[PDB]
RNA sequence: UGGUGGCGAUAGCGAAGAGGUCACACCCGUUCCCAUACCGAACACGGAAGUUAAGCUCUUCAGCGCCGAUGGUAGUCGGGGGUUUCCCCCUGUGAGAGUAGGACGCCGCCAA
RNA sequence: GGGGCGGUCGCCUCCUAAAAGGUAACGGAGGCGCCCAAAGGUUCCCUCAGAAUGGUUGGAAAUCAUUCGCAGAGUGUAAAG
RNA sequence: GGUCCGGUAGUUCAGUUGGUUAGAAUGCCUGCCUGUCACGCAGGAGGUCGCGGGUUCGAGUCCCGUCCGGACCGCCA
RNA sequence: GGGCUACACACGUGCUACAAUGGACAGAACAAAGGGCAGCGAAACCGCGAGGUUAAGCCAAUCCCACAAAUCUGUUCUCAGUUCGGAUCGCAGUCUGCAACUCGACUGCGUGAAGCUGGAAUCGCUAGUAAUCGCGGAUCAGCAUGCCGCGGUGAAUACGUUCC
């Protein structure tokens, strides 16, 4: 479990049922589907015992899960080791692409707490 | 082996989407298998897979 | 049994040129492995242990045992009595009907793994391994267990160096991170 | 890796805690048991002279199984022990179990001396 | 060579060499008896393919453990005398501790 | 070691008690008016605490494999044996 | 000097006996209420239980020692 | 060259959502007003897209910016942190500009925070008003969730002056 992005979900179409797979997004399993010709087919999980083979296989050319997110791991790692300044960024809570802190911003900053008060 | 506890173990019939087969035992008389060391990148020699590692890095960037 | 006749046949005869041996008999050879359960309870009430011993008959055909706990914990339950996690020792021809499954198909299976074990070996002999899924292992259906539960494997060298012990797993056809 | 002890050592620390739960010497003959992977030697000793009043074994240029060391024959072993017994009227022995459990073969051994006469 | 005993690790640990045709073993099987908080690992049974590698026994080793004097002192016995919260001499006792040395075993029975 | 006040009054362990036993003080350290049908009886088996190494959610420790362990454990409860 | 009772949020008191867990008022902090404060409303933090040990699986709790604060005695010639 | 954009946090004011009167896809249909020559830039072509190549016309009731969006018609998902929402970030591109690190905008791909309607408290509005959907302009090399306008769809209630 399962034959391609492991872990895809059950009692769903094909479609969303691969977008949950790390790496391939709505528009890209649009793509591997236009190469497919399924249709859509099947609401649930009964595509094809051959064709869930030949869909295994392109998918298998879509690259990859947990390495994926040791593509994202590594790049980071080498913007943090460059000096730097955008790893700088990911490591203050300092948003990264630039848009202030004066205000909101708490994605990465959190909720709690508060330390001042006047007078 | 006490009787009733351990579940009977028909000889077993390993398969995969490769057509790849193995013979063994399991208490399921067929054991369909999404994946093999046959089938597996790593077992298989050192295939490109996907990857391609290192491609490119640290640097190859330039355009004229 | 087909991993049984392969180190009567392929295994043994290179493993005997690799090095010299004395009285020319002597071969290291598997003995036991032991499968730890650990489940942490979280916290005692689980409340059925029992349900995740159930879980691991299919991981091996071998009866699993409770654990009962020979000492207190101050931070964790709980005094001696309600056991904690679960032990298999699986011999015979079970033991290779078990090792080709775990070659063949569990390891790979997993997402990350490409290989592992290099400080591993404890340098007299014995082999350990952890594993942290049920889909690991292709007899376990999806729709059982739910949330997952804990496994282990430690396989057992005859020979009284790890340089010998690798070696020997290395022509099982035993993954390496390299 | 592993190195459990043999089956021998293991065993006479078995056959250590037995000799405490009988004395066996009283001018009445003990009958200890050593069950060897071919077959089983019978012996018979007495304190305080430690002298082997009377022995026997399967293994023996008289008498043939023929197949020897398994099942019944080693009952006419066993009976023949007691009629090396026989000849000098003893007696009422007292049976070594070992470390070994009490079951079989070897209690089979213990069950045809019981139909020659002895004791026990 | 195997089994089974008695002598206080002078019978031991460790290290280095030796052995097996028979005997002792690992070892090979789980259909039966018996089995295992589970398991032919162990425990039981029935088999000779493989060898001593381990166990088992022999040959060496004072590195460790052990045994251990002779001789001296401490202490003390019966006495006595002083500088008496104690000390000193007489008589008979005699340690420890260390050392010299001993030692990696003997004495039996049964079976081959 | 005047009385009063305080504390104590019985049983059990060690030391003080001086290499039989005994042996005092308002001497020195501790416990007990229980507990358990099993932790009893018998039979058949097994050997600890702690350490090192390897390990999933396991961190200084729940669990498991291994060399080390003459007992650094456990022996209902407290000490000696 | 001798006994007895206590030491816990910043403050004032519960929780202790019943052994595996810390609460209340006030104060403090945040947002409202009013043109200003208080008051009021709605939220939030904050104690490691005087200290040093022991017993136990585990101590604010039990058993001791100790440092302090109190409450009783300290008499007869 | 920086900084005016700070960052543990508080507050004011907007935007987007927390979804089936909905999301997504396909088809179909109705505007007004404003701007444009150092400009608007059609059509044709290249690129998934952004835009680019090239270039007609227009000093404009002619032509261009420009397609209106909600809506309607069907297909599909069937109640959940979801085909809900889009945050954050990565990679690869693109417009403007000597030059986009600080500190620009946009696109493609990937990543898929929080939030399932919000305490105390508080604001607007009596009809084409509130509600909501798109468009244009001033600003302007580039940068408009702000501001100023344009039109589409389009309600509920007003007993009354007890009380603020």
């Amino acid at each position: 479990a399962r034959i391609a992005g492991v872990d895809i979900p059950r009692d769903k179409r094909v479609v969303i049922s691969l977008t949950y797979i790390f790496g391939i997004g709505r528009t890209t399993a649009q793509q591997v589907l236009k190469e497919a010709g399924v249709s859509e087919d099947t609401r649930v999980r009964d595509l094809t015992e051959e064709e869930l083979g030949k869909i295994r296989d392109i998918i298998d050319k879509l690259k990859v899960e947990g390495d994926l997110r040791r593509e994202v791991s590594l790049n980071i790692k080498r913007l943090i080791e460059i000096g730097s300044y955008r790893g700088i960024r990911h490591r203050r809570g300092l948003p990264v692409r630039g848009q202030n802190s004066k205000n909101n911003a708490r994605t990465r900053k959190g909720p709690r707490r508060t330390v001042a008060n006047k007078k | 082996m006490k009787a009733g506890i351990h579940p009977n173990f028909k000889k077993a019939t390993v398969k995969c989407a490769c057509g790849n087969e193995f013979e063994t035992g399991s208490v399921k008389e067929e054991v369909r298998v999404e994946i093999c060391s046959e089938c597996h990148p790593f077992y298989t020699g050192r295939q490109k897979f996907a990857s391609a590692d290192g491609r490119v890095d640290r640097f190859n960037k330039k355009y004229g | 049994n087909r991993l049984k006749e392969k180190y009567n046949k392929e295994i043994a005869p290179a493993l005997m040129t690799k090095f010299n041996y004395d009285s020319v008999m002597q071969v290291p050879k598997i003995e036991k492995i032991v499968i730890n359960m650990g489940v942490g309870d979280a916290v005692q009430n689980a409340k059925a242990i029992d349900s995740a011993v159930e879980e691991l008959t299919f991981i091996a055909g071998q009866k699993p045992v409770v654990t009962r706990a020979k000492k207190s914990i101050a931070g964790f339950r709980l005094r001696e009595g309600m056991p904690i996690g679960a032990k298999v020792t699986l011999r015979g021809e079970r033991m290779y009907d078990f090792l080709d499954k775990l070659i063949s198909v569990s390891l790979p299976r997993v997402r990350d793994f490409r290989g592992v074990s290099k400080k591993s070996f404890d340098g007299r002999g014995n082999y350990t391994l952890g594993i942290k899924e049920q889909l690991i292992f292709p007899e376990i259906d999806y729709d059982k267990v739910t949330k997952v539960r804990g496994m282990d494997i430690v396989i057992v060298t005859t020979a009284n160096t790890d340089e010998e012990a690798r070696e020997l797993l290395t022509q099982v056809g035993m993954p390496f991170q390299k | 890796m592993i190195t459990k002890t043999s089956k021998n050592a293991a065993r006479l620390k078995r056959h250590a805690r037995v000799r405490a739960k009988l004395s066996g010497t009283a001018e009445r003959p003990r009958l200890n048991v050593f069950r060897s992977n071919k077959h089983i030697y019978a012996q018979i000793i007495d304190d305080v002279n430690g002298v082997t009043l009377a022995s026997a074994s399967t293994l023996d240029k008289d008498l043939n199984v023929e197949s020897t060391g398994d099942t019944s024959a080693a009952t006419k072993v066993g009976e023949l022990v007691a009629k090396r017994a026989a000849e000098k009227g003893i007696s009422d022995v007292v049976f070594d179990r070992g470390g070994y459990l009490y079951h079989g073969r070897v209690k089979a051994l213990a069950d045809a001396a019981r139909e020659a006469g002895l004791k026990f």
